[PDB]
């Protein structure tokens, strides 16, 4: 995909066919998401799953990756697109958070496709103190007559209302961590909330003041360095608490998504506090579970 | 000369000219000269404030033919040609200027206000194109005459200051015709006929010309100082990035070969990223400018290894030594392209 | 042939059309698009 060269110079049916294209996967998962909840009770809700495990979530997956690890995508994602990305993002997010048999087959498939979205998405979802602030945002974009003329809530929070804020996210973390949980009990957070956290810091590190001090309290969003070395922190608790039983590949798949963070954190950050992990390499050296 | 104009712009074209010299009497007016017989800045008068066929012939003519040439440029340089619909051109667009902006003339000062226009940046880009044809016009027109360049203007021997490349023109007539084309080009799409911005070409010349027949230069120590055994180390400041390379060679190098291509020398080219020895291989990152390259050369067990501000350059694998094995020959010596 | 499925004949007249396509043209488009891969995300801003 190319979406600098197809949004500035674009015949008006293959524009018309981009954006139907993600609101037909928009339409696809809200339905398959609405029929499987209905469907407590055990062909073709089955077939309408097996499509979405089988394409759908790959679809998804790669074209987001491609779109948030090429960073670009902003010109692509316009009127309407934004709406289509919100109601993709509620209704997986909403469902990789609640808990299902069906869905505990496919977790992890969901885990790194609402990360492949974290990062691909370009409007900062997880806080609206300083949403408005933004100019990419469909809010700001779309003026006063427009967004009323559209099915839209009007309020930022009512359009994500299932979503949680991001600070009360990573304090929720932080208590997990603290109370080391075992990876059985509420498993939907260490696979989707990690992943997802940890692309959206990632992306948005050089939107933060942090990067660029200029244009204070004009930021679209507010993060810091400390968050991110309590965030990272709480992952390394996380993969100690949880070293007993249970082993995972996810561990695999946690630390790949934390990639970014510990490359991106300096040299002497690292130092003192990384270290645990190396010399816990060899205190579970005894123990099965592999780790970074 | 070879190009003619199509009869659609020719029927455009008289009324463009007409807007164009009306245009011109009016910035005449907000620059605020009069109506004079004689023209002259102190009298602050100007005997063509009159419409074209009251203003003087000669100068009605001059605008004319500036005119024509400047829209066959257009058509020159290969702007795609094209029209919306003839309705747009039937309804032009006429609004009243303010009484104290009226002046002599009859007609309004400016039927359109450059406001509800947005011209494309791609229409900025060719008119900076147009610009500098104009200027070159009018710079083969000077010589011609007879005109030279001179720091100083005298009339006496035709000295002119602003006989410069247009990349070196004064900023402030270059502006002010700048915003001449601005309007104009403005005026031409406005009034209904829409040119198509011709293909921006996205080529780069690469700058392969170079003075002289000589692309590079090899610097090297003396061959006296070959090294046959033991660890040595030396440094390399990149002042400009760019293509250079920089490594060991054996006293047999070429003097006009590239570092690298033969067997007589190792070199890295951060330019590429690239070590050089028989051929070209991927090593390393890019260097920017006023990074410095550390080359180490360990002639106990022949590995060689390079740095970049301090840090191990690494292979396409996760390997430091830049060239694994090699004979001590005749030794090495420090050398640069 | 979603209209011959719901049909009661499962005979298909595009049974070797739809070989043809599915095991050659859609393998052959997986291979030249990862082998030019770069030639597309190339946009004037000068890679190669
Ligand atoms: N041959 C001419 N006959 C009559 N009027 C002329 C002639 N040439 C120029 N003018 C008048 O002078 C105006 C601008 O002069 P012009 O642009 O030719 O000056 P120039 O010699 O290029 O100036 P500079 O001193 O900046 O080099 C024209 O708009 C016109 O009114």
């Amino acid at each position: 995909l190319d979406a600098r060269t197809v949004m500035k110079t674009g015949l008006e049916s293959v524009k018309s066919a981009l954006r139907a294209f993600l609101d037909n996967a928009a339409e696809d998962l809200e339905k398959t998401m609405e029929n499987l909840k209905q469907g407590q009770f055990t062909k073709g809700v089955t077939q309408i799953i097996n499509y979405t495990t089988v394409a759908l979530l790959p679809m998804l997956s790669s074209l987001f990756e491609h779109i948030g690890q090429h960073q670009f995508g902003e010109d692509l994602i316009l009127e309407d697109v934004q709406v289509s990305c919100y109601r993709i993002l509620t209704s997986l997010y909403a469902l990789g958070t609640s808990k299902s048999i069906y869905v505990e087959r496919q977790r992890s498939a969901l885990g790194e496709c609402l990360a492949a979205f974290a990062g691909a998405f370009p409007v900062a979802f997880l806080e609206t103190h300083l949403d408005k602030h933004n100019i990419y945002s469909i809010y700001n974009t779309k003026s006063s007559r427009e967004r009323a003329a559209l099915s839209l809530p009007t309020n930022v929070e009512d359009v994500c209302p299932n979503i949680p804020s991001l600070e009360k996210l990573m304090e929720e973390i932080v208590e997990l961590a603290e109370s080391g949980i075992r990876y059985t009990q509420m498993p939907h957070v260490m696979e989707v909330i990690l992943p997802m956290l940890c692309s959206y810091m990632s992306r948005w590190w050089e939107h933060g003041p942090e990067n660029n001090p200029e244009r204070a309290e004009m930021c679209c969003t507010a993060l810091n360095s400390e968050h991110m070395n309590t965030l990272l922190g709480n992952i390394l608790k996380i993969i100690y608490n949880n070293l007993g039983i249970d082993e995972g590949a996810w561990m695999k798949r946690l630390a790949v998504f934390s990639q970014p963070i510990i490359n991106k954190v300096k040299p002497q950050l690292l130092k003192t506090h990384f270290l645990p992990l190396m010399e816990k390499l060899k205190k579970k050296a005894a123990t099965v579970v592999s780790e970074e | 000369s070879q190009i003619v104009l199509p009869p659609h712009l020719e029927r455009i074209r008289e009324k463009l000219a007409e807007n164009i010299h009306e245009l011109w009497v009016m910035n005449k007016i907000e620059l605020g000269w009069q109506y004079g017989p004689v023209r002259d800045d102190n009298k602050r008068q100007h005997p063509c404030l009159v419409e074209f066929s009251k203003l003087p012939e000669q100068e009605r003519n001059y605008n004319l033919q500036m005119s024509l040439e400047t829209l066959k440029t257009l058509l020159a340089l290969g702007c795609h040609v094209g029209i919306s619909d003839e309705h747009a051109e039937d309804k032009v667009k006429k609004m009243k200027l303010p009484k104290n902006y009226q002046l002599t003339s009859g007609y309004k000062p400016a039927p359109m206000d450059l406001s509800f226009i947005k011209l494309t940046p791609s229409q900025e880009a060719m008119v900076d194109k147009l610009a500098e044809n104009a200027h070159n016009v009018w710079a083969r027109d000077r010589i011609r005459q007879g005109w030279t360049y001179g720091i100083q203007q005298d009339v006496k021997n035709r000295r002119n200051p602003r006989l410069v490349p247009y990349t070196l023109l004064d900023d402030r007539t270059k502006k002010s015709n700048k915003d001449s084309l601005r309007e104009a080009v403005r005026t031409l799409l406005g009034y209904g006929y829409n040119l198509e911005a011709p293909d921006q070409d996205h080529a780069a010349r690469a700058e392969v010309c170079s003075g002289t027949g000589e692309r590079f230069r090899i610097f090297r120590a003396e061959k006296t100082y070959a090294v046959k055994a033991g660890r040595w180390y030396f440094e390399f400041e990149t002042v400009t990035a760019g293509d250079m390379r920089v490594g060991w060679s054996r006293p047999g190098c070429q003097p006009d070969q590239e570092l690298g291509s033969d067997e007589r020398a190792f070199a890295f080219d951060g330019f590429k990223a690239q070590r050089w020895h028989q051929g070209n291989e991927h090593y390393g990152r890019s260097w920017q400018a006023g990074d410095v390259v550390g080359c180490m050369v360990d002639m106990n067990e022949h590995t060689m290894m390079f740095t970049l501000n301090g840090e191990i350059l690494l292979d396409d694998s996760g390997s430091e030594l830049a060239f694994k094995d090699f004979d001590v020959g005749d030794g090495f010596i420090p050398v640069c392209s | 042939f979603d209209g011959g499925s719901r049909g009661k004949g499962e005979h298909f007249p595009y049974e070797q059309e739809i070989k043809f396509f599915a095991k050659v043209v859609l393998p052959l488009i997986d291979q030249y698009f990862k082998n030019h891969r770069l030639y597309f995300l190339s946009a004037a801003s000068r890679p190669l």
